[PDB]
RNA sequence: UAUGCCUGGGCAGGGCGAAGCCAGAGGAAACUCUGGUGGAGGUCCGUAGCGGUCCUGACGUGCAAAUCGGUCGUCCGACCUGGGUAUAGGGGCGAAAGACUAAUCGAACCAUCUAGUAGCUGGUUCCCUCCGAAGUUUCCCUCAGGAUAGCUGGCGCUCGUCCGUCGCAGUUUUAUCCGGUAAAGCGAAUGAUUAGAGGUACCUAUUCUCAAACUUUAAAUGGGUAAGAAGCCCGGCUCGCUGGCUUGGAGCCGGGCGUGGAAUGCGAGCACGCCUAGUGGGCCACUUUUGGUAAGCAGAACUGGCGCUGCGGGAUGAACCGAACGCCGGGUUAAGGCGCCCGAUGCCGACGCUCAUCAGACCCCAGAAAAGGUGUUGGUUGAUAUAGACAGCGCCGAAUCAACUAGCCCUGAAAAUGGAUGGCGCUGGAGCGUCGGGCCCAUACCCGGCCGUCGCCGGCGCUGGGCUAGGCCGCG
RNA sequence: UCCAAGGUGAACAGCCUCUGGCAUGUUAGAACAAUGUAGGUAAGGGAAGUCGGCAAGUCAGAUCCGUAACUUCGGGAUAAG
RNA sequence: GAAGGCCCGAGGCGGGUGUUGACGCGAUGUGAUUUCUGCCCAGUGCUCUGAGUCAAAGUGAAGAAAUUCAAUGAAGCGCGGGUAAACGGCAAGGUAGCCAAAUGCCUCGUCAUCUAAUUAGUGACGCGCAUGAAUGGAUGAACGAGAUUCCCACUGUCCCUACCUACUAUCUAGCGAAACCACAGCCAAGGGAACGGGCUUGGCGGAAUCAGCGGGGAA
RNA sequence: GAGUUUGACUGGGGCGGUACACCUGUCAAACCGUAACGCAGGUGUCCUAAGGCGAGCUCAGGGAGGACAGAAACCUCCCGUGGAGCAGAAGGGCAAAAGCUCGCUUGAUCUUGAUUUUCAGUAUGAAUACAGACCGUGAAAGCGGGGCCUCACGAUCCUUCUGACUUUUUGGGUUUUAAGCAGGAGGUGUCAGAAAAGUUACCACAGGGAUAACUGGCUUGUGGCGGCCAAGCGUUCAUAGCGACGUCGCUUUUUGAUCCUUCGAUGUCGGCUCUUCCUAUCAUUGUGAAGCAGAAUUCACCAAGCGUUGGAUUGUUCACCCACUAAUAGGGAACGUGAGCUGGGUUUAGACCGUCGUGAGACAGGUUAGUUUUACCCUACUGAUGAUGUGUUGUCGCAAUAG
RNA sequence: ACCAUCUGUGGGAUUAUGACUGAACGCCUCUAAGUCAGAAUCCCCCCUAAACGUGACGAUAAGCGCCGCGGAGCCU
RNA sequence: GCCUACGGCCACACCACCCUGAAAGUGCCUGAUCUCGUCUGAUCUCAGAAGCGAUACAGGGUCGGGCCUGGUUAGUACCUGGAUGGGAGACCGCCUGGGAAUACCAGGUGUCGUAGGCU
């Protein structure tokens, strides 16, 4: 009472039945798996980014 | 053995005698050159081939039988030393045979014989001899066609003997020291080597 | 019914004839012999009785859920039998056949637990509209089954919905990568392998033939990415990271710049949301491809198809060719056809090929090969000839001969109920090849009507008719 | 389970009759084909049939004779003829 | 040897054998007589002895105690002996016998006999695939609804069928079921789920029926 | 005595094998992926270094040399792209390396998360790239949290060990004990992980043509049959008759392969009986050929009209033998023919023997005894009435067609 | 009841094959056109059956058959 | 023209042999006290400057091998898609596009960057 072992015959039709969908490209992709030492300093760059907010307003006025 | 109708078509990949295909028996054909092999190139100018027309497998049994059928006629019609037959098909493809039949459980068979895969337009057997023996080669190669399956046609090559140069240019290249005979064939001498070899020739 | 016990009943006529006994004989004696008598026995023939051999007879929806006939076993014995008692279900009883224990026995019968369970069969009840599969992935004491992923449907929701811009693609183009298959190569590596030659069994230079688990090379098809505003440009800010030094790097802020920065088509998004049925036996074909002598064999890749699908054509037939389907009218076609069956050549069709005492007659596809022919028709390469050939007996007086190849036909070609270009039949073709014009009809295509569904950033609360707006109307 | 006539015969065998009982066994008439079931015969040959003398047939009572191989001495034995 | 063997039984001062007592009861094997009954105690099993393992309880020790440890340490096992008319084998290597057998694969063994002819039968031969001695060997009168071979006799078993009789069948009067049944019922070929009755192409097809028949309906 | 179990895959099943968890090359058709009881192999290990780092060194082999010393001992030089070695199978990688040798060592340590591969994108196993500690090594740059890369391994529950702490031990406190958290190990090889011997012919149920045995169908290896070529045989002479080495077919009367039909059943071996069919003709009819003088025989052709027998043995088809004969040819029809027969074989239950198993039992080993059911239905065939339309009816004929 | 006895049959076209004439192909040739012989095969006669086939002919009942385009009408 | 140190590409650079080489540089070369390392100052590390271009190194040469590039083989082999194309088959042709690789022949044979230095 043997049967069939492996088949990929009708699988291409099933895959394209709803179409092969790529993940929607999102701005600001996820930062998972990045260097932890790099992520530490990048958090500190955003943590103290408001410290130079007064210099930003002064330099924008020169333009 | 089984009839050649069972192993006539090139149905499988080439299965040579290698470290993986062990236990292969010895082929039926062992001698491929007959007649006066150690003859000069000028001895046998004319050459005739047995060109195939099928993409099939010629058994080593049929290669040996057609070798004898062609040799026994060139000896009787051109003498024992007036020709040089060269069989240009070595049986390398091994045939497999299943056991004397639990039926197909483990059906991969053991080696049975050896065939030579021939192509459409490939030479099977070549005979070189004198020019006046042209009709004898055609008949010798015709009698050996019945020892082969499929369809074969007899062709008289334009080359000079077993060489790869045309007969019209062969005389000119000999005078210009571009071809020198070494036994059954000739060596092509280009002008792209050390000049010391050129001085040795002249 | 099996067996023990208790109390009763019954068992013709004959055969051989045992111990005991009587008498007469023989003998020197011991002892022997003969005749008769007697009536023993799990004795013999055999009736009743009890059994049930053979005919494998009759019957075999019977007379009968085991009987009938002939034949046959035994019939003083471990014999036959009634009645009364004993042993009760994993028990009884058994001269032992798993026999028998109420037509039930390798574990009776009855009721209940019990509507026991079943991955296994069978069946599963009105109409219509719309959408529409899977036999594949992983796991499972799984492989007739589930879980899971895929395919399905429903419910929506977030937006877009003139150009424009987002966004999208089983497709090209441009740009740039990836690969080691076909082919090729081995006078290159590994491996295999043929023949000579040269120099002195090797050694050098050549040569023949090969690889799927070899390769210097190397496609076609194919795979990945990119083709902008999430950009470019200018000027600053943050950092604890980086450090010869704003030196990097990344983040952030302000300002400026559409020619949207390939073609084409197209509405998208929500981990293609949320819940989700069915399926998880597939099968077939072109090409590729594995085992196998091969298979309407087994096993894969890719795409289509069948299954789930009718329709025209192949006589016919799940898969082939064409084409997919609401109900109709007209027209036109596809594949395939147009002697008749049978719609259409009832054309003054074209050119040839072919005679078959088994002719031949078209995808899948439903019988042929090697090898032959001085059948016929083409073609190729040669050779003789008007200083006279070929053939026939010098005569003759114009071409002839050989080999090879290719069409059709023929030989090769033998199976069993009578039979299959589908049939009839067809030979100035209804045969084969090359074509032309015309013609025939599919649920395909075009136009038109009607029905329904779906889509309209649809229309109408501004009334003769109208607006049961859950209605009416329009368009595709 | 009980009672059990006459003849034949060794016999409660088989066959015939008397006493007693019955109406042919859940139907009848006509016909006399095949094929059956049951019964019987068959020339000449005699198991050639068939897995196989299956079935059938031969033999049979009594009287007078004659009775082996073998044997556990009992038998075999109604040997056989 | 009864305070027992064997067995029943849920249970007792239970019950059977047993109203018994070794010439008895219980459990097995072999299977009259005659004739023999060989070898192996390793394995398995039974049985018989007194020098490692060994439960609970009990004793000892440590600890607040639970607990832990130690010593002691039944039967049985282990060790040892016996036992094969115990299972078995031939630790022992099949002895006496027997056989191509109801047992022999090769095999229709070889030889003789039995027939014109014999895979049968019988008598022999035996490295016997894979015989064999109370898992009994060999023989054997009498007996057998046992298996088998031959001969005589007999016969319709047969050559080769025929005829006769009785009851049926058959016909009539009366009476009167059942199995079965998608629809049904002439074929050939083709295709098809690869053996159609129906579809395809042909052959063709004429009411209603009787007695038969056993090809088909994959009855 | 009771209860239960006695894996799965599988060209039926069992036996065998493990294709059951893994790895290499190939298959695989140039991304990846891709099956079969496809092909060739490997695995349940090994290593305190064969891990890590630094330094120096260069291998296999060959040539020429050098006391013993030789085809192989050791020394020297030269050539040497690796032709060596790198624990193992294979592939890949590798030369002042990853090999060899040497001296310092324990990055084979303590942690968090992410990622890759098999993937459902779960787990395990095995990998990748960081980060925070603590170290090794080198002058240093660096390199190293196992082996140059691709294999070399294991859930819950339970036990055991290590570690940590405002952790519990239940009305509080102390000490034992127990429990918990976290990290290892003890193992499930059927390797995502039940706790598992048979036998059944005395068998039972659910089913299955998903699946065997019997026919048919495809296939023709095998079997049977027939060509082609012509070495040779035929005293000589290849083809009268033959046909080696080769090669092309045919047949479905062998067997095998396959598993498409049938397991809510197609009665299954042979014989008997009986009809028809095929020809690959044994005989007869008419011919051709010879190594045909006659006779006998052989080969071949038209050809299946006619015939192909009686017996011993065996259940046997198949063989063998006896005779007879013109010849004693070969086959099909569901291996024709069981509501036709016969049950001999086979093929239930009884029983014996041999071998086998401790046993129940098994044996396509032998032997003996073993229920063969139903037609009256439809066609078919055999005969029998009758039906047919020309007015009724009768006699005498014709004759298609079939045999 | 071969266990007695009686009867069992004629042609036609041709197969194989052997030939005639005669080309192709000045010859030759069974073949190409045209002819001959030719068989247990084939067809037919003989023989058995007799069709939704039939011919000749006889007899055909107050009913019935022929003959008056009977002479007019009703259903199909 | 040239040489060093560090290199990028990694044979057009390599290999064999031959010829030539200013100046500096490089190398050879000369020693072993110290540093350091060997069986041995050969190698390695250190110290040094009498000697030359021998070799290394660089340049050039060879009808050089190899390598590189191109041609040729060749629109050949192979191949996408298509047909009711051919053929008993094996296979082959055509349509639509794509398109190789040996032998053979020719040409070429290092180049670039940083820094310092010599004619
Ligand atoms: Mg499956
Ligand atoms: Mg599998
Ligand atoms: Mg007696
Ligand atoms: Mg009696
Ligand atoms: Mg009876
Ligand atoms: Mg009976
Ligand atoms: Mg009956
Ligand atoms: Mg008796
Ligand atoms: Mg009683
Ligand atoms: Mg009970
Ligand atoms: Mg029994
Ligand atoms: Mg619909
Ligand atoms: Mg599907
Ligand atoms: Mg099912
Ligand atoms: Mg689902
Ligand atoms: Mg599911
Ligand atoms: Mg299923
Ligand atoms: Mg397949
Ligand atoms: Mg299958
Ligand atoms: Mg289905
Ligand atoms: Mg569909
Ligand atoms: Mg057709
Ligand atoms: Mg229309
Ligand atoms: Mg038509
Ligand atoms: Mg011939
Ligand atoms: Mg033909
Ligand atoms: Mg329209
Ligand atoms: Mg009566
Ligand atoms: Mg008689
Ligand atoms: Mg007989
Ligand atoms: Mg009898
Ligand atoms: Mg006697
Ligand atoms: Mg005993
Ligand atoms: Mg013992
Ligand atoms: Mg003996
Ligand atoms: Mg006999
Ligand atoms: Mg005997
Ligand atoms: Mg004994
Ligand atoms: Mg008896
Ligand atoms: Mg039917
Ligand atoms: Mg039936
Ligand atoms: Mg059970
Ligand atoms: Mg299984
Ligand atoms: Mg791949
Ligand atoms: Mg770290
Ligand atoms: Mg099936
Ligand atoms: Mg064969
Ligand atoms: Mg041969
Ligand atoms: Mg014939
Ligand atoms: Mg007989
Ligand atoms: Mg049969
Ligand atoms: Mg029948
Ligand atoms: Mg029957
Ligand atoms: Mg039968
Ligand atoms: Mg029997
Ligand atoms: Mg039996
Ligand atoms: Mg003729
Ligand atoms: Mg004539
Ligand atoms: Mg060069
Ligand atoms: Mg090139």
């Amino acid at each position: 009472a043997k049967s069939k072992n492996h088949t990929t015959h009708n699988q291409s039709r099933k895959w394209h039945r709803n179409g092969i969908k790529k993940p929607k490209s999102q701005r600001y992709e996820s930062l998972k798996g990045v260097d932890p030492k790099f992520m530490r300093n990048m958090r500190f760059a955003k943590k103290h980014n408001k410290k130079g907010f007064k210099k930003m307003l002064a330099n924008n006025a020169k333009n | 053995r089984r009839p050649a109708r069972c192993y006539r078509y090139c149905k499988n990949k080439p299965y040579p005698k290698s470290r993986f295909c062990r236990g292969v028996p010895d082929p039926k054909i062992r001698i491929f050159d007959l007649g006066r092999k150690k003859a000069k190139v000028d001895e046998f100018p004319l050459c005739g081939h047995m060109v195939s027309d099928e993409y099939e497998q010629l058994s080593s049994e049929a290669l040996e039988a057609a070798r004898i059928c062609a040799n026994k006629y060139m000896v009787k019609s051109c003498g024992k030393d007036g020709f040089h037959i060269r069989v240009r098909l070595h049986p390398f493809h091994v045939n497999r045979i299943n056991k004397m039949l639990t039926g197909m459980r483990g059906a991969f068979g053991k080696p049975q014989g050896t065939v030579a895969r021939v192509n459409i337009g490939q030479v099977i057997m070549s005979i070189r001899t004198k020019t006046q023996n042209k009709e004898h080669v055609i008949e010798a190669l015709r009698r050996a066609k019945f020892k082969f399956p499929g369809r074969q046609k007899i062709h008289i090559s334009k080359k000079f003997g077993f060489t790869k140069f045309n007969a019209d240019i062969f005389e000119s290249m000999l005078a210009e020291k571009r071809l020198i005979p070494d036994g059954c064939g000739v060596k092509y001498i280009p002008n792209r080597g050390p000049l010391d070899k050129w001085r040795a020739i002249h």
